[PDB]
């Protein structure tokens, strides 16, 4: 019953210079399972932050 | 170094200098100091001009 | 194997970071990926930067 994944994949800065064999160099996305507070810390700008 | 591949001291103070631009890239003194970074880009090729 | 036939059963994957010395030591001879270390950036022992 969970929804799908609407991802706009972008292959920016891709080149074909006969660079040996095809391979990946960078990959990132913006999804995650929910997480629980493990630790926390304070930064000297004022803002606390939990990890 | 760091995640952004910018030169930085032990505290978080980014290191700056003249950025190099062009192809072949070369320094220029007419640009203001910029945060130096060692990129992860794949250097482009160049056609043969003589032999 | 018995009949003089080879079988490949997997390849060990190596990891390289955009920045070392950000790794957190975790007791025994091992480090943990975290901030100030970058993403895993897996690969193979053959070529690349490994």
């Amino acid at each position: 019953g969970a929804t799908a994944a609407t991802f706009s994949l972008s292959f920016l800065n891709s080149m074909q210079q006969n660079t040996g064999a095809n391979n990946i160099v960078a990959t990132n996305q913006n999804g995650y399972k929910p997480g629980d507070l493990v630790s926390y810390q304070i930064n000297n700008d004022g803002t606390v932050v939990g990890n | 170094l760091d995640e952004n591949r910018n030169l930085v001291n032990m505290q978080g103070m980014q290191l700056t200098g003249y950025p190099a631009t062009g192809t072949p890239p070369t320094i220029q003194q007419g640009a203001n100091p910029a945060p130096i970074t060692i990129p992860n880009t794949l250097m482009a090729a160049k056609s043969t001009t003589t032999a | 194997y018995s009949n003089e036939q080879e079988q490949v059963l997997g390849q060990i994957v190596l990891a390289n970071f955009a920045n070392n010395e950000g790794l957190a030591s975790q007791g025994d001879n091992v480090w943990a990926a975290t901030q100030a270390s970058g993403v895993a950036l897996l690969g193979t022992a053959g070529s690349g930067n490994f």
